[PDB]
RNA sequence: CCUGCGGCGGCCGCAGGAAGAGGAACGGAGCGAGUCCCGGGCGCGUCCCUGAGCUGUGGGACGUGCCCAGGACUCGCUCACACAUG
């Protein structure tokens, strides 16, 4: 893949070719991580987003 | 060789620097093995230590005695003994039990130092209770163990859960109090528990039926001895002067009685020979005292280990040796070292 | 100082006073289809309310499930329909599918609607789009000037083949290019699409306008319809975690943060909201008349598509709007709307056709024979009735 | 052999093997795909295989002959089709 | 170019090797991939792990998105096996040979430079909890 | 000096109240009702509760017992049952709160205990992965064997914490967040079970119950008799004051419904709650829902189960809005003032006309 | 009398106080009756099951053992099995739906 | 019994088998005061209480 | 350490006696005990209060929480006995001989020490009322 | 005639309807009883105990007076039968 992205003052993905924004600090890859039906895993993923408070749940709530 | 008192037991050396390492450490008693292999020593830091007989002995200064293994317990030990059937010609059988504030009876292999089962005795809450006293029976098919009103037994072939409850006060009627030590008959299936309420039964092994209750100490009864003679056994207190004699013969009352400074609330531990002649006591004066029992019993020797309390004697079942144990618990004023010693009582 | 105010809250009373002003609510941060209810033109108040449905939030996890949808984020190795299967698999529901095939190799907006919520599977298909993607050119070119030349030559309603065939149409709002490398002559063009459109192919019309010749190297889907990648988006393991924790910790919220209720993409659309003895009615496929509603929003036009809802906020059928919003709130009688797709469940409100004024008056008059016994008028019918209803079914 | 001819479009830059041309059929009608494609001397340069570009200024792409090569071709040059084959242009628009 | 290194670590990336320890933790590994003692992705780290393998688990800090290796620290907790994050994704894949960025190695004990393997063990395990 | 508050600052049920939608602003109001806080003391401890510091030795049900000798009372309950030798935060109420008990026993708890490892391990980093195995829906049996067979059982954790571990006395301190019914003992045998030492309860506390924790508003065995004895002998109800709240604490998570001066007796007789008599509603009332009917003073009249949500309230004009849960006010604190509206009034013209 | 057929029920996890702890496998997450009967492969009984504890999916087991059975003879990973008419569905905890 | 604590700066509890706190103070046992119903010093504690400005009543309002 | 002691008072704790009348009263209970003329801990000072016994009351002045012997000093101040806080309940079991602590301990008048107990009584009713 | 579901962008089959959209007291409350899944603890008071035994902020002996599993589900008695007064 060659795609990648910095976000915005906005809040919102810019697409680069690039490996670094203009400000220097690395572009995140734009694809999503590669899953499989078969994870057996989902444990230890709840396990350390909570201790390092990013679980989905513990982000403030989207505007609906 | 013999035992023989006709002067002052020698020194052969013993281990000082080990218990320095806590502050405020002293020795809780020793037990030699019952094959003579090794000596047994409770510490005041729950850590139960083994030392064997220093080859020196076979092949001069010794060297300071180390110990081959530390069994460290997680509180306070209430009671340990070796295995009743011990060898060193059978490996399997060189085991160590141990009781301890809050846990339950672990046992310790002798040679690797690991643990390797353990008895569970719980309360009508399902709660875990605490055995102040062990006893293996004299067959070694059964782990006695003492609890306040209650004597419980194991099994050895299958330590878990599963015990026989053996109440010993009934209907408020009974031995009272913490059943502080048992001791077998080498004859008879007598055994004898002594309580911290100042009193002593005999049961039957088999049933756990009440043969006698005995006279009281002044203070909490704390260790036994049956002689060879399956006759006559021995009793002793906490904050008691008086170490007393029994016979099984004209019972009912102490045939004797004998003198001992005691003034804490030690176990003060006494052994006798392998062939029961001689009785031998600690003191927390540190004066150990020798009595013949071969009429009441006839003094022999006093000498002092040490100038602090002797609170374990135990004399080896093949050998001339005696080993004492030292130390008491050091009292404050708000704002003198323990060890293990050998000594040898043979003749010149 | 909390000395002092609580204090003062033992010392001295305290009451909700009468006043003679006006109430006005505010209603503008009520979920989804109840935001800005209070605004909503108003036909009347009087009916009764059935206690029988949810606000769609709200809903018991199951029915919140059987409603829901996920924007996720496709994984870049299976298929559109393998990523479907999937899901399907991992929340244990028996139907599922999406807002459009994103073929194996790309990536992004994937409006996954799962049970029930795959009655707006067509709507989600036909809705507008978004790419970002990369055009490998073969040859060197004067620089990224003139691949946005080509970009805004081909800005516009289309001839597109598929890859392999027949000829079709297919209409590209508006492109601009992201950015270019001269070195290894990747560009990233950013599209908006009509549904349907190949992206393959444009790629291919890029390389051949420009003459160097191109392909696409991987493309990604920034938006499909009204969810967005920056919109709630959701990856195939925030799919499975939610599940896992759901069943392994009883914990409802991670789910809840994953799947959205299927009035949430509706939201866009004008509202008419029914009474409650209307809905089910609604749900078996009846006409929408003018004793049903009780609200109804501003620019509603003639054939335009409205959303039919209940007074708890729920969705009851998309609908095409007859009566423009002037003549709904001066009309007497009449239909104004009719059934496009009806997505509520049938007999989750229940069944009270039948039991008002006219039609239990219309329902007695067929067992006196005043009309014929299919409903339509005889010899026998009153004048006046004959005169002043007007049947729908002429 | 072609039966009769009339317009498709104007030479455009060529492309990988292949010719791009700009399409200006009259009122903007539509070739058939694999349609043959002749000169002014009703000469096969090859078969139209690409359609592209928005509907009215529509361009297109010849898979030229193997006795061809785009090298030959010219500026301002005119290419033929038999109009038999062009489709109107509102079979697509609505 | 620490400090501008710790500007690119991801939420998750703790406990964090000190500057020293990277350093230390790059030669150790430059020596066991010579004895061919490193395994190197998540698929073959995790395929080895399940095996029962042990050794000291090396994980870049840099990796978006994190639901990749996320399942790992974990996995070795469970195994007690232990773990460390290090400020760079490119240094670790230099490190392992790779040329291009690698996330996940685990470098396993071997006689010719066990030495630095006990003092990265040692060190490793005597860093602070999060 | 009211007037210098914020309605944040407004005590209990009527915190907030202005932030409530209006659906009208005109009744009469009647005079018969007080603020919680300002009922008169008899009637304040029979709709009170104390946020209570289990001692050690006794159960809970010989502690409210020698509660309610003390405040001489007739009915008492406990928001959930302490073994003997556990401490903590116990609820409990009194006389009318009596009504809200099982609401009490239902809600969450939190723990601290000690575990006692009969073995040795690695280290502290141990018991804290094994509390993490021991988060989430868990199968537990209650704590004795002694009875022959007993039913297993699923209880929730939320959440667990290893605060210390003390490696010398194998001693370790947990905090669990856990459900109502979830035995702790069962917990530390288990958690024994998964190092393989083994492991005992050595000691609990409970500081949580539900919305009341240790951290404020509790007060000892001590404060209760010691209140009781100052109001008996100098006719002092300050000190009583404190030791006991007004139930409309314990309901104040609840969403709430606001009722006319009219409505109040009528619901406390036993009618449900008609959308002409509520003043004020709260956002995320949902159907089904668990909700508090309260006074313009703040008195929660009843615990009602809404008929209608949010929106379906300001879309109406007449019916029932809520049924009756559970009445926590007594009958005629209010008069009766219902039948005098204006289609009911109808209805009676009608009816005999 | 021995029973007619087996099911797999756990694999072996350490031993706990001359008790053993078992991770539990059963292929609808089936839960055995407490004081259930453990055999070997070979349908020999080793013990019994004394306690049930884990995550409702996920979940162990004890077994005390057998009047001559002792826990040194166990392996890491080793299975048992059970009766299967000893087990009860994951469902039948679930709560009334 | 084993369970001691000390406050933190928030006015929490922080639950300790220490002794001491960290910052050199004694942490105090986690369990109140063993009670029996016909204890009869209830005027001796208030009357102390009183004395140092520790009664109940002298302390602020608590916020409701 | 008087100071270290001071940092961990009760509210209740005046009046507090000096350091020098802190170790009269410790070596008047260590005589005293020599002697067998005191009564420590709540039950058995509370008790022997109830029956009249006279002596001096000494009472630890970290002693938390307050209410297990608050109720003592009101109990002296009814019956006139003397009374006075010391820093440390640590102590005041060690002067009893005892390894554990102890809360209160009264000491009665008998004739060895006496002329030291009535020293003590002459300092401990000089002292200041709060 | 409308809707829903399935099968190859229209058709075919099967299933649910034929819908004008009712009800400003419906059918409640409070209290009590019945059916299904006390031997001890605690409190107090004639003497011991800093036990190495928990323990003096409390443990024991001998005396002596307050506490007794929750949840489903049915209905007898009292009071109402309540749309809440611009």
């Amino acid at each position: 893949m060659f795609l990648q992205y910095y976000l915005n003052e906005q809040g919102d993905r810019v697409y680069t070719l690039k490996k670094f924004d203009p400000m220097g600090q690395q572009t995140c890859s734009a694809h999503p991580a590669r899953f499989s039906p078969d994870d057996k895993y989902s444990r230890h993923r709840i396990t350390i987003k909570k201790r390092f408070k990013v679980l989905m749940t513990q982000q403030p709530r989207p505007v609906l | 060789w013999n035992y023989s008192f006709s002067q002052l037991p020698r020194f052969l050396s013993g281990s000082w620097s080990e218990f320095s390492t806590q502050p405020e450490n002293f020795l809780k008693g020793c037990k030699w093995a019952p094959d003579g292999s090794c000596i047994l020593t409770n510490s005041a830091d729950n850590i139960l230590r083994i030392y064997n007989l220093p080859p020196e002995l076979y092949h001069v200064e010794y060297a300071e005695m180390v110990p081959v293994l530390r069994m460290v317990e997680g509180d306070t030990i209430y009671d340990y003994c070796w295995y009743s059937l011990m060898s060193s010609a059978q490996p399997d059988t060189s085991y160590v039990a141990s009781s301890s504030r809050e846990n339950p009876i672990h046992i310790w292999d002798a040679f690797t130092g690991e643990l390797r089962a353990s008895f569970r005795a719980y309360n009508h809450l399902d709660e875990l209770t605490a055995a102040h006293s062990l006893c293996f029976s004299p067959d070694g098919s059964q782990l006695f163990c003492g609890f306040n009103r209650t004597v419980r037994v194991f099994s050895t072939a299958r330590p878990g859960r599963d015990c026989e409850v053996r109440a010993t006060f009934a209907k408020k009627q009974g031995q009272s109090g913490i059943i502080s030590c048992i001791a077998f008959s080498p004859a008879q299936p007598l055994y004898a528990c002594g309580s911290y309420g100042r009193s002593l039964g005999l049961y039957a092994w088999d049933d756990g039926s009440p043969l006698a209750l005995l006279g009281g100490h002044q203070g909490g009864i704390t260790h036994l001895c049956f002689h060879p003679d399956g006759n006559r056994f021995f009793s002793g207190a906490r904050k008691d002067a008086e170490l007393l004699c029994w016979d099984l013969r004209q019972s009912g009352y102490p045939l004797w009685s004998l003198g001992r400074e005691v003034t804490t609330n030690q176990r003060i531990y006494f052994d006798l020979d392998p062939t029961g002649q001689f009785l031998v006591s600690g003191s927390t004066s540190g004066a150990v005292s020798v009595w013949d029992t071969d009429g009441k019993p006839e003094p022999v020797l006093s000498f002092l280990p040490q100038k602090d309390c002797t609170n374990g004697v135990s004399l080896h079942p093949s050998l001339p040796l005696l080993a004492t144990a030292s130390g008491q618990r050091v009292f404050p004023e708000p704002t003198l070292e323990c060890r293990l010693q050998l000594w040898w009582c043979g003749g010149a | 100082p909390e000395e002092d105010v609580a204090e003062i809250q033992h010392a001295e009373e305290f009451l909700i006073k009468p006043e003679s002003k006006v109430a006005k609510l505010d209603t503008s941060q009520w979920p989804l289809l109840l935001k800005n209810f209070d605004k909503l033109n108003v036909r009347t108040t009087h009916y009764t309310p059935l206690a029988c449905g949810s606000n769609p939030l709200k809903r018991e996890i199951g029915d919140y499930i059987r409603t829901g949808f996920i924007n996720l984020d496709k994984p870049s190795n299976p298929s559109s329909h393998e990523v479907v299967a999937w899901i399907r698999r991992i929340l244990r529901v028996e139907k599922t599918g999406h807002s459009g095939t994103l073929d194996p190799k790309v990536t992004g907006c994937l409006i996954v609607c799962i049970e029930r919520a795959t009655r707006l599977v067509k709507s989600q298909q036909s809705a507008g789009k978004e790419y970002v993607g990369i055009v490998r050119l073969h040859n060197a070119i004067e620089g990224g000037t003139q691949l946005s030349r080509a970009l805004e030559t081909l800005t516009g309603a289309l001839f597109q083949r598929p890859p392999l065939r027949q000829l079709r149409v297919r209409t590209i709002y508006e492109s601009k290019m992201i950015e270019y490398d001269p070195e290894r002559r990747l560009g990233i063009f950013w599209v908006s699409c009509e549904a349907g459109t190949y992206i393959r192919t444009l790629c291919v019309h890029l390389g051949l306008l420009l003459g160097v010749g191109g392909q696409m190297q991987e493309l990604r889907r920034v938006r499909s319809g009204v969810m967005s990648e920056k919109d709630h988006m959701v990856t195939m393991h925030d799919v499975l975690d939610a599940q896992w924790l759901y069943d392994n910790h009883k914990d409802e919220s991670y789910l809840r943060r994953v799947v959205y209720p299927l009035e949430k993409l509706l939201t866009s659309h004008k509202r008419l909201v029914m009474k409650d003895s209307a809905v089910n009615a609604i749900c078996y496929g009846a006409k929408i008349m003018l004793p049903g509603v009780l609200r109804y929003e501003d620019g509603i036009e003639v054939n335009q598509e409205i959303v039919v809802i209940t007074t708890k906020g729920e969705a009851i059928c998309m609908a095409i709007a007859l009566m423009t919003t002037a003549v709904i709130s001066t009309c007497d009688h009449g239909i104004v709307a009719k059934i496009k797709r009806v997505i509520m469940e049938r007999d989750t409100y229940p069944r009270k056709w039948g039991l008002g004024p006219k039609a239990s008056q219309k329902k007695l008059m067929i067992k006196q024979g005043l009309l014929d016994k299919h409903g339509k008028p005889t010899d026998s019918t009153p004048a006046t009735w004959k005169q002043e209803y007007v049947d729908y079914s002429e | 052999p072609p039966e009769r001819v009339v317009l498709l479009g104007e030479f455009l830059h060529p492309c990988e093997d292949d010719i791009v041309c700009k399409c200006t059929t009259d009122e903007n009608k539509v070739p058939y795909f694999n349609a043959p494609v002749y000169l002014e001397n009703k000469e096969q340069i090859g078969k139209v295989d690409e359609i592209f570009g928005q509907l009215r200024d529509f361009y297109f792409s010849v898979k030229l002959s193997e006795n061809m090569k785009a090298s030959s071709f010219k500026k301002l040059q005119k290419f033929y089709i038999d109009p038999y084959k062009l489709l109107p242009l509102q079979r697509f628009l609505p | 170019t620490y400090q501008e290194l710790l500007v690119n670590q991801n939420p998750i990336a703790q406990p964090l090797a000190s500057r020293r320890l990277t350093r230390k933790l790059y030669k150790c590994i430059k020596k066991a991939v010579k004895q061919k003692q490193i395994r190197r992705g998540v698929k073959e780290v995790q395929k080895f792990v399940n095996k029962g393998e042990k050794g000291i688990m090396v994980l870049a800090g840099d990796t978006l998105p994190i639901e990749v290796y996320c399942h790992l620290p974990v996995m070795c907790e469970d195994r007690n096996l232990p773990y460390v994050y290090i400020p760079s994704k490119t240094d670790l894949g230099a490190a392992a040979g790779s040329k291009r960025p690698t996330c996940v190695i685990m470098v396993k004990p071997h006689e010719e430079y066990q030495e630095a393997y006990d003092e990265c063990l040692e060190e490793v395990q005597s860093l602070p909890l999060p």
